[PDB]
C-alpha cells in the first residue's frame, strides 16, 4: 500500500500569514490527489481536486502546486475561518488512503 | 444539489453487525459517481471505508478483510455498508459522500479519474 | 501517436443472450453425463495467450481477450459483458 | 541529395541486380509451337 | 536496443504499463547513415 505522510504536525500562526502544508508520498502518484479541510468537527470538505485545481466554490486563497512524490496546499493571507484540520488523499491507487492530517491554529 | 444523510443506529454490541444507510436526495444514483464512505475514530485520522458505483461493483479497503459489504437501492436513492464482527476500535463517526468522476471511457475497465469527494453528509456516531 | 484518450479495446456480449446460451449448452451436456450432475464453467487455465484467451483478427488488428467473465458458472439440477 | 553528394539513382525505390558479365543480351530467335490438338 | 519509457505514466486504467515510447536507431535508404525513430509498442511485443 502507499504511504501518505502529512507535515508540519501542527502550525501556530497569525491572522494575515501565508502557511504552507505538504504531503509526501512514497509513490509518484501523478497529481491524483486531493487536499480537504475539516472545520473543527463539521464534515471535510474539498479544496483542491486534481492536485493543482481549485474546487468550485473555494475562496482562491488556497492554492494547490506539487508534482511527482511531492505536493503542498498554499494558503495566502490566512483568516480565522481557515483553522482546522486539513487532509491529503491519494487517487492513484485503492486503498485510497487518507494523510494523517495537519492542525492549523 | 445532493443532500446526504446517515442513519445507522449505533450502540451495537462486540461481535455484532452494523447497518449503516445514507440516504441520497437531490439526485439519483445513477450519476457519474462513486458512493463512498469513510471512518473517523474519536481523536484518530480519517480512514476510508470503501466505495460501491451505481452496478454494484465494490472497492473496500484491504484491512476489513471479509468484514464490510456495500449495497445500493436504485429505487430508494439509498446505499448502506454491512459491517461484520465489530469488537471495540470500530467506534467512529462515520460519514458518506459522493465521490466524483470524470469518465472518457468504459468504467468497469478503470477508464475514469477522481475528481475529489464532493458533498459530504453531516455523520453518523457509532459507538461498540 | 495517439489522438485523443487512451481507452482499452474490449468486446460487448449481452448477459441474456449468453446466459440463454449456456442454459441450451448444459441442458445438451446432461445427456451424456447424465441428469442431477452439476455443470461446472471456468476460466481457462495455463499456457501461452493464443489459448488462455480468445484470439481473433477483428479488422486487422489481433485481440486477445479475456473470456474470464464468460466462462464462470455453476449449473445445478443493456446489461453487457465487456471483455478486456 | 546534398566533391558534392550523390547516390545512386534506385536508392529511392528499388534494389539493383548486377546482371551476369557472361550472359549475351543478344536475341535469338524463338519460335512458337502449339500442342496436340491444336 | 530500444529505450522505452512510460507513454502515458499517469493513467489509471487498465492500461496502465501497456503502450510505451521507444526510440530506437534505425536503418534507411543509404548504408552510411542512420534514422533516430520513436514508436508506441505494446507491452507484450517488448522484452525487458
Ligand atoms: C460495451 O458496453 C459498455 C457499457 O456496458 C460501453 O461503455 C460505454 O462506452 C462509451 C464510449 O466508450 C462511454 O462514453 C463516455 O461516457 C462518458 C459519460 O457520459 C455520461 O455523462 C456525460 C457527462 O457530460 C454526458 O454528456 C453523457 O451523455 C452521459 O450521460 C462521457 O464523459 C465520455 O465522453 C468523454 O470521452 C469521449 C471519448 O470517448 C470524448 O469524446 C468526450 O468529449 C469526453 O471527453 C472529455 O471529457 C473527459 C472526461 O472529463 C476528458 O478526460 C476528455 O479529455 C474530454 O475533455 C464518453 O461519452 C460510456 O460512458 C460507456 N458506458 C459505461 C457504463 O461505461 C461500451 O462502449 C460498449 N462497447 C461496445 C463496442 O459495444
Ligand atoms: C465475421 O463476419 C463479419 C461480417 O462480414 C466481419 O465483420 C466485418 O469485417 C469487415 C472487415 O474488417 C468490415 O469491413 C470494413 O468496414 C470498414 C468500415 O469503416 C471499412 O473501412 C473497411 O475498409 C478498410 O479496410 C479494408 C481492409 O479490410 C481496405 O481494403 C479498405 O480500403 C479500407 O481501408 C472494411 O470495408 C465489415 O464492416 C465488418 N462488418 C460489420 C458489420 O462491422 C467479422 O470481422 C468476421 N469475423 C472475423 C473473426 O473475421
Ligand atoms: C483474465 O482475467 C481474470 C480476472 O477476471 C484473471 O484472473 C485473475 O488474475 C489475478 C492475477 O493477475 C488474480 O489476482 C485474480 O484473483 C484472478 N481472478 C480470477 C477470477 O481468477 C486472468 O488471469 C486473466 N487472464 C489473462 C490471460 O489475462
Ligand atoms: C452491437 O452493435 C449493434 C449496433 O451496430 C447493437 O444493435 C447491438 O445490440 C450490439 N451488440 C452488443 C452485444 O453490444
Ligand atoms: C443466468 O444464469 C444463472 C446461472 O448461474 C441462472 O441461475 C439465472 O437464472 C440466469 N438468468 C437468466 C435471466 O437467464
Ligand atoms: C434423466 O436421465 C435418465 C437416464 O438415467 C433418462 O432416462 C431421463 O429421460 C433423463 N431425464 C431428462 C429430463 O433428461
Ligand atoms: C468465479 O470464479 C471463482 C473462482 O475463480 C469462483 O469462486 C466464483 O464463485 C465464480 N463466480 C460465480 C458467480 O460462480
Ligand atoms: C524519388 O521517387 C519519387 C517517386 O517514388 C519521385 O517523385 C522523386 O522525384 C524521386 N526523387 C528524386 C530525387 O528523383
Ligand atoms: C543511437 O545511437 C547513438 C550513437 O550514435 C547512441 O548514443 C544512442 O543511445 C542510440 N539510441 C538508441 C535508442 O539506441
Amino acid at each position: 500500500d502507499i504511504q501518505m505522510t502529512q507535515s508540519p504536525a501542527s502550525q501556530s500562526v497569525s491572522v494575515g500569514e501565508t502557511v504552507t502544508i505538504t504531503c509526501r508520498v512514497s509513490e509518484n502518484i501523478y497529481s491524483h490527489l486531493a487536499w480537504y479541510q475539516q472545520k473543527q468537527g463539521k464534515s471535510p470538505q474539498l479544496l483542491v481536486y486534481g492536485a493543482t485545481n481549485l474546487a468550485d466554490g473555494v475562496p482562491s486563497r488556497f492554492s494547490g502546486s506539487g508534482s511527482g512524490t511531492q505536493y503542498s496546499l498554499k494558503i495566502n493571507n490566512l483568516q480565522s475561518e481557515d483553522f482546522g484540520s486539513y487532509y491529503c488523499q491519494h487517487f492513484w491507487d485503492a486503498p485510497y488512503t487518507f494523510g494523517g492530517g495537519t492542525k492549523l491554529e | 444539489q445532493v443532500q446526504l444523510q446517515e442513519s445507522g443506529p449505533g450502540l451495537v454490541q462486540p461481535s455484532g453487525t452494523l447497518s449503516l444507510t445514507c440516504a441520497v436526495s437531490g439526485d439519483s444514483i445513477s450519476s457519474n459517481n462513486w458512493w463512498t464512505w469513510v471512518r473517523q475514530p474519536p481523536g484518530k485520522g480519517l480512514e476510508w471505508i470503501g466505495e460501491i458505483y451505481q452496478s454494484g461493483i465494490t472497492k473496500y479497503n484491504p484491512s476489513l478483510k471479509s468484514r464490510v459489504s456495500t449495497s445500493v437501492d436504485k429505487s430508494k436513492n439509498q446505499f448502506s455498508l454491512r459491517l461484520s464482527s465489530v469488537t471495540a476500535a470500530d467506534t467512529a463517526v462515520y460519514y458518506c459522500a459522493r465521490s466524483a468522476i470524470s469518465i472518457f471511457g468504459v468504467v468497469v475497465l478503470g477508464e475514469y479519474y477522481y475528481n475529489g469527494m464532493d458533498v459530504w453528509g453531516q455523520g453518523t456516531t457509532v459507538t461498540v | 501517436d495517439i489522438i485523443g484518450d487512451i481507452r482499452m479495446a474490449h468486446c460487448n456480449v449481452s448477459k441474456a443472450t449468453w446466459n440463454e446460451t449456456l442454459g441450451k449448452v448444459v441442458k445438451q451436456l446432461r445427456k451424456h453425463f447424465g441428469n442431477n450432475t452439476i455443470i461446472r464453467f471456468a476460466q481457462s487455465s495455463g499456457g501461452d495467450l493464443e489459448v488462455t484467451t480468445h484470439s481473433f483478427n477483428c479488422g486487422g488488428e489481433f485481440f486477445y481477450c479475456n473470456t474470464s467473465g464468460l466462462f464462470n458458472s455453476t449449473w445445478i439440477s443493456n446489461d453487457s459483458i465487456t471483455l478486456p | 541529395i546534398n566533391n558534392k553528394e550523390y547516390r545512386l539513382i534506385n536508392c529511392n525505390t528499388s534494389a539493383i541486380t548486377q546482371a551476369c558479365p557472361k550472359v549475351s543480351f543478344e536475341p535469338i530467335p524463338i519460335h512458337y509451337c502449339a500442342p496436340a490438338g491444336f | 536496443t530500444l529505450q522505452c519509457t512510460n507513454y502515458t505514466p499517469n493513467l489509471t486504467s487498465m492500461m496502465r504499463g501497456e503502450l510505451k515510447n521507444c526510440s530506437f536507431n534505425m536503418t534507411t535508404e543509404l548504408r552510411d547513415k542512420k534514422q533516430k525513430v520513436y514508436s508506441l509498442f505494446y507491452r507484450l511485443d517488448v522484452v525487458q
